[PDB]
């Protein structure tokens, strides 16, 4: 027989782990999260349901007997967080300044849990470094011009003259082209730890490789070229009717640190780098360039019922948190959504009317270091749940009332953020064995 | 028993009682019989003689 | 000049030991907790734990059985819990104070 308290079924039949036993169940959790929780698979109307959970579901050994896995999912989870470990990146920045000596340090950096727009998300990751200028900058002597890392979306070559490598309208274009790490002299960004490499958008093109820190020598082809000087150009005008010279002043005392027998900044730019650098020799040969995921990417979260069914074959049974079996290896129900904005760079100037704080739109540090325009196209992110399906996985010949479910990620452990994992197993008749 | 209760009804589902055999019953207290099901039970405060 | 009264009365005996036999020591009687004993050629159990079973104190009873409690041992850990019979029940028949 199939149960000896109810009439046996033949055929296909159903069994539901349902997540909404938080009082008939729940005195076995009280360590036990949603993504380790304990249910029934025991749905007595008639019969008390704290008794209930010791019955057995038998099953006949007429012919092996294997349940059909479907889950629903859904998930919220913000994109800075700790299950990315993208609320901190570790970046090499001036740690003092005192002649001037110079000291440098890898100093981690933290930003809050809870975060909306890839545009916010850019905009606190430099706000970080600006309050450690408030820490160590301001206990020291740090000056403005400086600041280690800088993380921008501007492209410093339009209108731009190849013979004479000045910026000749003398600002540069307030429109996003793709993030960029603007890195200053003997600094060096570190992302190896944290996936806030993938929210910019910037990979490894060897992703095996072990280490991801991009240093100011790596970034070659890229410094910045200096703004003209549109005072010599008015001027020259009224005598062709001659000079020409670089912005290397400005009206906070912060010089853009020219090298001195050029005209192009000390800053290297990631993104000119990349490009208008060397073929080969520049930052291009060992990264790649991708579009922007404020999600940081789409991981895989894992299905496991380990003792309430045969695992699939090179896995056994571990009650050890360390291991566990895999069953499924389906998507996180995390998802992206473009949207366009085309007035997405006018929208900081309304950002700044809101807000005249100016500690999110920040102050002026020097005219590279300054917070940039938003990217016109945006991720944001989406939460929908996921629908699956899968093959039979074999089941044990009796099952027991109360069964173990279990979500675990791609790096084995059990997952926050998880309020909706759905076990929905139909056992069925697969092939006849001896009785 | 909730508290200067004198009277417990209880009462169990229609189940086969096939090779039953007595009973026995007494009485604890809740606050010295702990959850067991759960790895931790953190209301229990209580370390005397369970 | 005050505080050369006090009285001073010493604080409570506690003794903080194991269990009787070693209880709770080991998860039985739950379900995620619940012991492996399985070859490793399957991994069908041989370890059933229900809620509604009770094995911590199906032990004590079961040693009551098969001999004296009031002989300890040390090694399993066996000793049972007490009292006196005076202290439970007082049997009082004053004091022989007579000189």
């Amino acid at each position: 027989i199939r149960y000896s308290e109810l009439a046996p079924l033949y055929d296909t039949t159903r069994l539901y782990l349902v997540d909404n036993k938080s009082a008939d169940i729940a005195s076995l959790n009280y360590q036990n999260d949603h993504s380790n929780f304990l249910t029934t698979v025991v749905q007595n109307n008639d019969f008390t349901p704290t008794e209930a959970s010791t019955q057995t579901i038998n099953f006949d050994e007429r012919s092996r007997w294997g349940g059909q896995l479907k889950t629903i999912m859904h998930t919220n989870m913000p994109n800075v967080n700790e299950f990315m470990y993208s609320n901190k990146f570790k970046a090499r920045v001036m740690v003092s300044r005192k002649q001037d000596i110079l000291e440098y340090e890898w100093v981690e950096f933290e930003l809050p849990e809870g975060n909306f727009s890839v545009t916010m998300t850019i905009d606190l990751m430099n706000n970080a470094i600006i309050d450690n200028y408030l820490a160590v900058g301001r206990q020291n002597g740090v000056l403005e011009s400086d600041i280690g890392v800088k993380f921008d979306t501007r492209n410093f070559r339009l209108g731009w003259d190849p013979v004479t490598e000045l910026v000749m309208p003398g600002v540069y274009t307030n429109e996003a082209f793709h993030p960029d790490i603007v890195l200053l002299p003997g600094c060096g960004v570190d992302f190896t730890e944290s996936r806030l490499s993938n929210l910019l958008g910037i990979r490894k093109r060897q992703p095996f490789q072990e280490g991801f820190q991009i240093m100011y020598e790596d970034l070659e082809g890229g410094n910045i070229p200096a703004l003209l000087d549109v005072d010599a150009y008015e001027k020259s005008k009224e005598e062709s009717a001659i000079v020409i010279q670089p912005v290397e002043k400005d009206s906070k005392d912060r010089s853009y640190n020219v090298l001195p027998d050029k005209i192009n900044t000390a800053y290297r730019s990631w993104y000119l780098a990349y490009n208008y650098g060397d073929p080969e020799k520049g930052v291009r040969s060992w990264t790649l360039l991708t579009t922007s995921d404020v999600t940081c990417g789409v991981e895989q979260v894992y299905w496991s019922l380990p003792d309430m069914m045969q695992d699939p074959v090179t896995f056994r049974s571990t009650r050890q948190v360390s291991n566990y079996p895999v069953v499924g290896a389906e998507l996180l129900p995390v998802y992206s959504k473009s949207f366009f904005n085309e007035q997405a760079v006018y929208s900081q100037q309304l950002r700044a009317f809101t807000s005249l704080t100016h500690v999110f739109n920040r102050f002026p540090e020097n005219q590279i270091l300054v917070r940039p325009p938003a990217p016109t196209i945006t991720t944001v992110s989406e939460n929908v749940p996921a629908l699956t399906d899968h093959g039979t996985l074999p089941l044990r010949s009796s099952i027991r009332g109360v069964q173990r479910v279990t979500v675990t990620d791609a790096r084995r452990r059990t997952c926050p953020y998880v309020y909706k994992a759905l076990g929905i197993v139909a056992p069925r008749v697969l092939s006849s064995r001896t009785f | 028993i909730p508290a200067n209760a004198t009277n417990v009804p209880i009462s169990i589902p229609s189940r086969n009682w096939a090779a039953f055999r007595g009973w026995s019953f007494t009485r604890l207290k809740t606050k010295e019989t702990p959850s067991l099901g759960s790895g931790f039970d953190p209301y229990f405060v209580y370390s005397g003689s369970i | 000049e005050i505080n050369l009264v006090q009285q001073s009365m010493p604080n409570r005996p506690n003794y903080i030991g194991f269990r009787d036999n070693f209880i709770g020591l080991m998860y039985y009687n739950s379900t995620g907790n619940m012991g492996v004993l399985a070859g490793q050629a399957s991994q069908l159990n041989a370890v059933v734990d229900l809620q509604d079973r009770n094995t911590e104190l199906s032990y004590q009873l079961l040693l009551d059985s098969l001999g004296d409690r009031t002989r300890y041992f040390s090694m399993w850990n066996q000793a049972v819990d007490s009292y006196d019979p005076d202290v439970r029940i007082i049997e009082n028949h004053g004091v022989e104070d007579e000189l």
